[PDB]
């Protein structure tokens, strides 16, 4: 499990997880609050 | 020592010092010493309270046969009920904290706080509480705890018989003596796979909510 | 050694038999790291105890409803019925209360996991010994174990730990069954049991209509 | 054992003829452990004795009352006419269950304590003078052996062999009653009347017992021991 | 050395060198021949016994409905009317019970003797095997203690009857595809008119 979590901590896996989180957050914000142009 | 199951083994934490000890603790509830002492005090007060309750319910059934003991608070001799609750709470609070600090600090609650009590055992007051002793100490302790446990079982029977019959205890005994084959709980309640016959409780749902005790799990 | 989940297969080497319910079952080796294993032990205990409470609170009201004494709604409808019957209690207020209360108790449990016995300092209303904890996932003390069934003897404690973990795993599997049976039949679990008891050769997963969509 | 259940086979090492009726028969190895073997010996003893009483009671019930099915003996209209108290005297079956439940809870818990610890409940609980000898497990004696008939091993062998025969016969009784709808002696008479025209090949496909019966307001579901129609 | 060893391995599949791992090892292949043989004997007896007993009137079911491929195994070819349980619930039970039997047998193959250690309601006494996976024996699997001196001859007879049964089950399948009748129906048509009922007339 230690070796597996080290693999999950390699740069592309962390990049995949973080960018999936960020893209999903942006997508769900735009789903819940459609068409934001201004604050 | 006489055991609740003869030919069996008593648990190690029940040595036999307490009165009415027959090595009955399959759950291990008294396997802690301070818990055993607290539970001994609790069993004593439960035994005495159920003893007085069984006697009082039997007398009330004998003396006033027109009053259901379950609904005996409707017929008690309208805002004055709150004051009686206050008096009962005050007196009960005083005597209970006296007993509780007798338990917590033995001998500290052994003196009259207005104008004295002899040295005694925790849970066995003595003094003015014990003016006459027609017997020995251990023997009468065994009688007290045995009669108390019988009265606790009897009060549970009184409550649940009142729920399933709507009548008093001696009326229920008379109904059992009239028809011994068709008045037992086995006679009216049957559960088999696919069909359950649950007797109704004749006590109403509310008057103040008055629920039948776990009536949905009755057999 | 001990009894294992797959007889003839050696147990998972990181499982040594000390934990309750150790049948050597870890085919994915999820408990290889000991600290992660302690975390997963607390996870399993919290899941199992929650499952046992929930399965009791589904089964006993559904048994009482089946008897006809009461009319408690089935578990998959109870939130809707409660909300329809409680218009002065909004859903968000109930959720906020639940979140803050569970947050308090779960943060205390979390901080005890990070620092064992650190909630014993008396900061919460003077409680010291009752928050020290006996072992990982087993708090004990006079508050969580007021009848003292963990402080009697060692073998009694191991027996009760075995009872707890096995009933908890059974209740988790039972809740999975509750979900699957409600999705397949649209009824409650006691309704399912009664339908199976009335006609067992006809009332099976094969005849509910969704387990076999042919 | 010595004479084995089949020619050429071997007895297990834990079955060497110590117990009565030892034929070296344990294909599944269930009695390999001594505690399990002792428990199954007690179970076999009580099973054999209940089957003995069952066979002798079914057979004698057909002689005295041939018109009442032993399978249907549990219905209230098939009982003997006796006064059970109440307003009419009719049976309830609730108190009928209750008496047997309490008495057998007492006597079987006494027997179970005997099983768990040998010679531990030999002593009479109320009138302490009475004492049961109990030479071996499952053989209490004393009040249970008034005539003193205990060669102990030979009569033990007689008991266990006749008991195993009684269990086999009771299974035959139940399957014959389910397949034919008649008592065992009627089955014997029917086999004697038309042997080739009335045998197991003419009755094994039918379950004559109804799928459900109603017993004063509660409906007991019933089933045969095999999927007959 | 091996029972029923005719030296017939034209694809050299029982060669031991290089075939160490996997299922092409000699031990697995002899074991699999034995398992196939015993299952085939059960199948070859069982795929024609209901038809024979129905034709002779021993069982009351009609001979058409107890034909092996019309009794529920292939519902496009027919379903038997109303067993005590529906075939899919029966298959569920079959999966559970047969998985128990087969996984315990497999654990004896990979770890010989291991099925006699863990508690199995006392049944582990007779499940230790013999160290030979094809021939466990013991107090149940050889409960009559046969083959005291002719165990190799009995192994040869078992394998010979199993190979014959394997060929017979293949014949049952081929004849079912070609004729759409039971194997006993085929045998009786060949017996009643041998020139007018055979593979040349069925084609
Ligand atoms: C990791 C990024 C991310 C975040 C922050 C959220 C956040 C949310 N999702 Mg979303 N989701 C994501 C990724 C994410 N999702 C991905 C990759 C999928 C599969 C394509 C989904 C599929 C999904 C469904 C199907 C639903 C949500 C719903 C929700 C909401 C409640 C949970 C919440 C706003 C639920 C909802 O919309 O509100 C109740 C809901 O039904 N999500
Ligand atoms: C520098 C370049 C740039 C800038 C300034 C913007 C700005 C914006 N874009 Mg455009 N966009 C760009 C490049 C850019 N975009 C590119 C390269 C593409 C092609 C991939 C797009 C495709 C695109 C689409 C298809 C949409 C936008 C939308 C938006 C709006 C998102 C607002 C929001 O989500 O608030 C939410 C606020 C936050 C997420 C702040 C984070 C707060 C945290 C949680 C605290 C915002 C006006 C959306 C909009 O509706 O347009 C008006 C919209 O639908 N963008
Ligand atoms: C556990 C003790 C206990 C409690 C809580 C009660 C409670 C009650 N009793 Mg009993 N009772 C008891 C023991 C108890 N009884 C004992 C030991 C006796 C025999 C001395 C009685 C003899 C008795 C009679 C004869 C009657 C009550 C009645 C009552 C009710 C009114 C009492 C009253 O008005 O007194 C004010 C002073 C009340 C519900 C009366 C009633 O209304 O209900 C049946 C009633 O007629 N009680
Ligand atoms: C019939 C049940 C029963 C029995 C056999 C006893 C027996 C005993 N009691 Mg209890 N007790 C009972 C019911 C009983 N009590 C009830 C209903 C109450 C509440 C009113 C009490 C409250 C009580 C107190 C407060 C004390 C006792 C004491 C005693 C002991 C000496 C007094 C005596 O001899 O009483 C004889 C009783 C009958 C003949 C009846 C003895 C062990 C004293 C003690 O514990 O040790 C000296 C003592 O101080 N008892
Ligand atoms: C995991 C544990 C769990 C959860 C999440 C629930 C959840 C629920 N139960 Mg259930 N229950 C449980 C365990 C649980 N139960 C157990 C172990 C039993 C036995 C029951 C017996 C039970 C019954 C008999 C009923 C519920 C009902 C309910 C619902 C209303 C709860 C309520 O009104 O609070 C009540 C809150 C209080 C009494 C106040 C809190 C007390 C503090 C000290 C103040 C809710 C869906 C009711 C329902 O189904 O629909 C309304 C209902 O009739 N429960
Ligand atoms: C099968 C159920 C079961 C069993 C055997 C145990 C056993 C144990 N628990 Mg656990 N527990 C359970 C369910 C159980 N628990 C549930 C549902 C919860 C969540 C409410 C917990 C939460 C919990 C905590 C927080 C703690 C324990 C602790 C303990 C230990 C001492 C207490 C005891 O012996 O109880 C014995 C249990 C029984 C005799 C069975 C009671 C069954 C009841 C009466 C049924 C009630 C049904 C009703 C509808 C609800 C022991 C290892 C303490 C500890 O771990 O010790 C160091 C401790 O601090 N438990
Ligand atoms: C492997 C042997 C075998 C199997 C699996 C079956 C299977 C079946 N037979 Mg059958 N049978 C067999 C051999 C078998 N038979 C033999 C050798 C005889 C003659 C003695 C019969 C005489 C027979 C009759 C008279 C009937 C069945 C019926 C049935 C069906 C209902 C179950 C039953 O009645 O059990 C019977 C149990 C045994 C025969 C035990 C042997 C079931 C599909 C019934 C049917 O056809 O439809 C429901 C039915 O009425 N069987
Ligand atoms: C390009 C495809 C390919 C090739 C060239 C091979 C080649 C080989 N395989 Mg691998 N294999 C494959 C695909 C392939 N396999 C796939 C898709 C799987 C998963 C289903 C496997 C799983 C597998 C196992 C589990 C085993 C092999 C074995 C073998 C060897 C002997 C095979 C044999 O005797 O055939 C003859 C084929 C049969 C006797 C059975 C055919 C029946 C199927 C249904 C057709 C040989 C090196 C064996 C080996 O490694 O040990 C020496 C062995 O045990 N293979
Ligand atoms: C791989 C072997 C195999 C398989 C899969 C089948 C499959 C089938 N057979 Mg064949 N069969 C076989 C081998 C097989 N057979 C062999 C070798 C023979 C020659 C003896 C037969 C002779 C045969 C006949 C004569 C019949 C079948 C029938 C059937 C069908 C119904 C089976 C059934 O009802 O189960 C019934 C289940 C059991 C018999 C076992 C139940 C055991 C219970 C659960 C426990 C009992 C415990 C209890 C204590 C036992 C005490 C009894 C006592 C006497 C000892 C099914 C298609 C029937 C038919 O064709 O379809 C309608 C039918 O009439 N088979
Ligand atoms: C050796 C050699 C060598 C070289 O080297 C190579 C080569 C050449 C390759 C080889 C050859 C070979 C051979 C030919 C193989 C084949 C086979 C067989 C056929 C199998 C089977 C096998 C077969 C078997 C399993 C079987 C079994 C059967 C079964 C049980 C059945 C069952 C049935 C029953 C009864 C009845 C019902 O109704 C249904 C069913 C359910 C359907």
């Amino acid at each position: 499990m230690k070796n597996f979590t080290t693999y999950l901590s390699t740069a592309p896996v962390v990049a995949l997880i973080w960018f999936t989180f960020t893209a999903g957050l942006l997508i769900e914000i735009n789903r819940f609050f459609p068409d934001p142009l201004v604050f | 020592r006489a055991l609740w199951l003869p030919g069996g083994d008593a648990p190690a934490h029940l040595d036999g010092s307490l009165p009415g000890d027959f090595g009955f603790d399959p759950l291990g509830l008294g396997a802690d010493p301070e818990r055993l002492a607290w539970f001994a005090e609790s069993e004593r007060v439960h035994a005495r309270w159920a003893m007085l309750a069984v006697a009082g319910i039997a007398v009330q059934e004998v003396v006033r046969p027109d009053v259901f003991w379950y609904e005996a608070a409707l017929k008690s001799p309208p805002a004055a009920i709150l004051g009686l609750v206050a008096f009962e709470l005050f007196a009960m609070h005083f005597v209970e904290v006296r007993r509780a600090y007798d338990f917590k600090n033995p001998g500290s609650q052994d003196q009259d706080p207005i104008f004295k009590l002899p040295k005694h055992e925790v849970g066995y007051p003595g003094g003015i509480f014990a003016p006459v002793i027609p017997g020995d100490l251990a023997e009468l302790k065994l009688k007290e705890i045995k009669n108390g446990r019988l009265a606790m079982l009897a009060f549970a029977g009184f409550v649940m018989q009142a729920q399933v019959t709507g009548k008093g205890p001696l009326a229920s005994l008379g109904d059992h003596l009239s028809n011994p084959i068709g008045t037992t709980i086995f006679s009216k309640a049957v559960v088999i796979p696919g069909q359950a016959i649950v007797p109704p409780c004749m006590i109403p749902s509310s008057v103040i909510p008055t629920p039948c005790f776990l009536s949905g799990l009755w057999p | 050694d001990r009894q294992v989940w797959f007889p003839g297969n050696a147990p998972a080497p990181h499982l040594d038999g000390s934990l309750p319910g150790d049948f050597g079952f870890d085919p994915l080796s999820l408990g290889s790291d000991p600290q992660l294993l302690k975390w997963f032990q607390q996870a399993e205990l919290v899941h199992g105890r929650t499952a046992m409470t929930a399965v009791a609170g589904i089964l006993f009201p559904a048994v009482a409803t089946k008897a006809g004494v009461v009319n408690i709604p089935q578990w998959y409808d109870a939130g809707s019925v409660w909300v329809q019957n409680n218009p002065n209690f909004p859903f968000a207020a109930l959720l906020f209360i639940q979140i803050i209360l569970t947050g308090w108790v779960e943060t205390k449990r979390w901080l005890d996991f990070k620092n064992p016995g650190s909630q014993a300092d008396g900061s919460f209303l003077g409680v010291t010994d009752d928050f020290k904890g006996v072992a990982n996932g087993y708090p004990g003390g006079k508050l969580f174990d007021p009848f003292g069934l963990s402080r009697g003897s060692e073998g009694q404690l191991q027996k009760y730990q075995e009872n707890e973990i096995k009933n908890g795993r059974l209740a988790m599997v039972a809740f999975l069954g509750f979900i699957a049976q409600h999705a397949a039949t649209g009824k409650g679990p006691i309704d399912n049991l009664a339908d199976h008891l009335a006609n067992p050769t006809a009332v099976t997963f094969a005849t509910n209509g969704v387990s076999l969509p042919f | 054992g010595r004479r084995l259940w089949a020619p050429g086979v071997e007895a297990p090492s834990y079955l060497n003829g110590e117990l009565a009726g030892d034929y070296g028969w344990d294909p599944l190895g269930l009695g390999a452990k001594p505690e399990a073997l002792k428990w199954y010996r007690q179970a076999e003893l009580v099973h054999a004795r209940w089957a003995m009483l069952a066979v002798a009671g079914i057979l004698a019930q057909e002689i005295v009352k041939p018109g009442v099915f032993f399978y249907n003996a549990g219905l209230p209209e098939n009982l003997p006419g006796i006064n059970f108290g109440g307003p009419e005297g009719k049976v309830n079956l609730g108190g009928l269950l209750a008496w047997e439940f309490l008495l057998f809870h007492w006597v079987e818990v006494r027997r179970w304590q005997d099983i768990k610890k040998k010679d531990s409940v030999n002593q009479d609980p109320i009138f302490k003078g009475n004492k049961v000898p109990n030479p071996e497990l499952g053989y209490p004696g004393g009040i249970f052996d008034p005539f003193g008939f205990s060669n102990f091993k030979e009569v033990q062998t007689k008991e266990i062999k006749n008991g195993r025969l009684a269990m086999v016969a009771f299974v035959g009784f139940i399957i014959q009653a389910q397949a034919t709808g008649q008592g065992p002696l009627a089955n014997l008479g029917a086999h004697l009347a038309n042997p080739f025209g009335n045998n197991i090949t003419k009755n094994i496909g039918t379950c004559a017992i109804p799928s459900s019966v109603d017993v004063q307001g509660i409906t007991i579901p019933l089933t045969c021991l095999w999927p007959g129609h | 050395a091996l029972p029923a060893d005719y030296g017939f391995d034209p694809l050299g599949l029982l060669d031991p060198e290089g075939k160490g791992a996997g299922f092409v090892s000699p031990a697995w292949l002899q074991y699999s021949e034995v398992i196939h043989a015993r299952w085939a004997m059960l199948g070859a007896a069982g795929c024609i016994a209901p038809e024979i007993l129905a034709t002779a009137g021993v069982i009351p079911q009609t001979p058409d409905e107890v034909i092996w491929f019309k009794s529920g195994v292939i519902p496009p070819a027919g379903v038997y009317d109303k067993y005590w349980l529906d075939p899919y619930s029966l298959f569920f039970i079959e999966v559970i019970l047969v998985q128990f039997a087969e996984l315990r047998r497999w654990q004896d193959f990979r770890n010989p003797g291991s099925q006699g250690k863990q508690y199995f309601l006392g049944l582990e006494e007779v499940l230790k095997g013999s160290g030979d996976p094809s021939y466990p024996g013991g107090q149940f699997f050889n409960l009559f203690n046969l083959g005291k001196s002719d165990l190799k001859e009995l192994k040869t007879k078992e394998l010979k009857n199993g190979r014959l049964a394997m060929l017979a089950v293949f014949g049952y399948g081929a004849q079912a595809v070609i004729t759409a009748e039971g194997p006993f129906k085929n045998l009786t048509d060949h017996l009643s008119d041998p020139t007018g009922h055979n593979i040349l007339t069925n084609f």
